[PDB]
């Protein structure tokens, strides 16, 4: 299957630049979008930009415009994200991701830690945390400030790992996801339900709209075991 | 741009996989049948309902030389009883209208506003140049300045016979620059 | 269960008129263009006219331009050919033929029309003993075979042409694998393996011609099984 390999960690001084690589092996590189998403320590996911390599031009979020460059070398099937005028606030793990013909980013790199030391759809997620026992029904809510039709995805993020796609198009389970996961909702209100909790389920879950760039994430629901 | 507001559907959105849930790394990818100046994508036997369906059949048309003629064949409903009852093609107005990838979804674009100087003849042999009759055609110009990728769809995945399901056809026309 | 049934044939005086009709069954008539091809007694196939599904584009052969008019009514699954200022040269069987992905794939038995008071090159003859692999060649110009795939028909005398090869090398369902066709430049040929007496008949190659804007046929080749 497809595998995305990113460059090693990097420590940078304030004001300098950093370039993170992302090598795609397996699958097709030139006609599918490469995404770049970062995650500050203990924070949520934040879309930065994307690129379809054959176009040789990237699209960017306003926050980073004038400050970031996304390139793609088609000969090596390698995408790059270069971020200048770094800050302590730019300290984060930077992920590259790829869409695979289903609109959603369903293939993720391992992430690259960068430490700096000397009218957009708003997704609202509840509850912020949820403490339940095994065998119990879990229900996570997610609201979009503007209609997103059914272009909504649900990610599971374990500590130290990258987001793992569980449900796309609001209720389509990714392959390999057990049936106890289910998605629902259309328009502005969506739900993720775990019919009977299992040990592997306890993690942090994010919803994300992919109707329109800039892709936006909810602040996640930490679902942990009850004492 | 005007003339586009009158011929394309700005609200249309789809994906390469459609509703098959097949990622691109599991597509059955294959190249067009290229003979001299004519590159052909023939789905006549690719989309029949099969046990393992739905599968995705992607025909890759790669062009880096001038005056190439692209022919795409999509079987009609009724051509074989039961097998293509629910077959569909997109865009309905092919090849005048094609699909291009905007962000990460396929949306409608006028092919004449994408590859300038293109030639679309109104007829294919004696037939109309439209999937309604089963075949579309267009001839690329002597010069193309920028890389261009656009798609056609011939989807039989909604057709069901026995417990078998049809496959979803995809054509990708990747036109690399040529002619300087 | 696709069938095409012509009517209107008969004997016409030189200079008179005649309306041919063809009624279709078994397929969505609104999804298929239609043709008329004629075969004079003892001679070969000559395309006459074509009309698209929606009647947006009609095409005629110069043999009949000015005198013939093609039309259709899809509510009546009807195809029609008005034939004016007729001549003895117009004496022929008049087949109505549904357009295919290549050459017309289904033909009617033909309306006999008697008026009484640029081309593909085939060998006139071909022969072989049973079991052999015989070859029938076909050559044209760059306006037809240089830019259009070849098609092959088999006609037993007294019946309509039967499509064997379309789009260069594709076989209609029900055509054995022993029939195969190849094409290169302005040349092409048909290969018949396991030759049997059931193959004794005439064979025509057919391709589109862009200059003429119509179907062109070969003069035909008679295959005798020895």
């Amino acid at each position: 299957q497809v595998q995305l390999v990113q460059s090693g960690a990097e420590v940078k001084k304030p004001g300098s630049s950093v370039k993170v690589s992302c090598k795609v092996s397996g699958g097709t590189f030139n006609t599918y979008a490469i995404i770049w998403v970062r995650q500050a320590p203990g924070q949520g996911l934040e879309w930065m930009g994307a690129i379809i390599p054959f176009q040789d031009r990237g699209q960017y979020a306003q926050k980073f415009q004038g400050r970031v460059t996304i390139t793609a070398d088609k000969s090596t099937s390698t995408a790059y994200m270069e971020l200048s005028s770094l800050r302590s606030e730019d300290t984060a793990v930077y992920y590259c991701a790829k869409e695979s013909g289903r609109a959603v980013a369903d293939r993720w790199g391992q992430g690259t830690l960068v430490t700096v030391s000397s009218s957009d759809i708003v997704m609202t997620q509840s509850p912020a945390s949820l403490a339940l026992s095994l065998g119990e029904r879990a229900t996570l809510y997610c609201r979009a400030s503007h209609s997103i039709s059914s272009w909504l995805a649900w990610y599971q993020q374990k500590p130290g790992k990258a987001p793992k796609l569980l449900i796309y198009k609001a209720s389509t389970l990714e392959s390999g996801v057990p049936s106890r996961f289910s998605g629902s909702g259309s328009g502005t209100e969506f739900t993720l339900t775990i019919s009977s909790l299992q040990p592997d389920d306890f993690a942090t879950y994010y919803c994300q709209q992919y109707k329109s760039y800039p892709w936006t994430f909810g602040q996640g629901t930490k679902l942990e075991i009850k004492r | 741009g005007v003339d586009e507001l009158d011929k394309i559907d700005l609200s249309y959105e789809t994906t390469e996989s459609g509703d098959t849930a097949v990622s691109e790394d599991s597509y059955d990818k294959y190249a067009s049948q290229n003979t001299n100046k004519e590159y052909v994508c023939d789905f006549t036997d690719q989309l029949k309902p099969t046990e393992s369906g739905p599968k995705v059949k992607k025909c890759e048309v790669k062009v880096n030389e001038p005056l190439i003629k692209v022919k795409i064949i999509c079987p009609l409903k009724g051509s074989v009883e039961k097998l293509y009852d629910n077959i569909e093609y997109v865009p309905k107005k092919s090849p005048y209208v094609v699909l291009t990838k905007e962000e990460t979804k396929l949306k409608e674009k006028l092919l004449s506003k994408l590859i300038y100087g293109l030639l679309i003849s109104p007829t294919v042999n004696e037939k109309e140049n439209n999937f309604k009759e089963g075949v579309i055609e267009f001839t690329l110009p002597p010069v193309v300045h920028k890389a261009t990728v656009f798609y056609f769809i011939c989807d039989n995945s909604k057709t069901e016979d026995d417990n078998k399901k049809g496959n979803r056809g995809i054509v990708e026309v990747y036109v690399e620059p040529y002619g300087n | 269960e696709v069938q095409l049934v012509e009517s209107g044939g008969g004997l016409v005086k030189p200079g008179g008129s005649l309306r041919l009709s063809c009624t279709a069954s078994g397929f969505p008539f609104t999804s298929y263009s239609m043709n008329w091809v004629r075969q004079a007694p003892g001679k070969g196939l000559e395309w006459v006219s074509s009309i698209t599904s929606s009647s947006a584009y009609v095409k005629y052969a110069d043999s009949v331009k000015g005198r013939f008019t093609i039309s259709r009514d899809n509510a009546k699954n009807l195809l029609s050919l008005q034939m004016n200022s007729l001549r003895v040269g117009d004496t022929a069987v008049y087949y109505c033929a549904r357009a295919g992905v290549g050459a017309p794939d289904y033909w009617g038995q033909g309306a006999q029309v008697t008026v009484s008071s640029s081309v593909l090159t085939q060998p006139p003859s071909a022969s072989g003993t049973p079991g052999q692999r015989v070859t029938i060649s076909c050559s044209g110009r760059s306006s037809n075979l240089g830019s259009n795939t070849v098609n092959w028909y088999q006609q037993v005398p007294g019946t309509a042409p039967k499509l064997l090869i379309y789009l260069k090398n594709q076989r209609p369902s029900g055509v054995p694998d022993r029939f195969s066709g190849s094409q290169s430049g302005t040349s092409a040929s048909l290969a018949i393996s396991g030759l049997q007496s059931d193959d004794d008949a005439d064979y025509y190659c057919a391709a589109w011609d862009d200059n003429l804007d119509g179907w062109v046929f070969g003069g035909g080749t008679k295959l005798t099984v020895l």
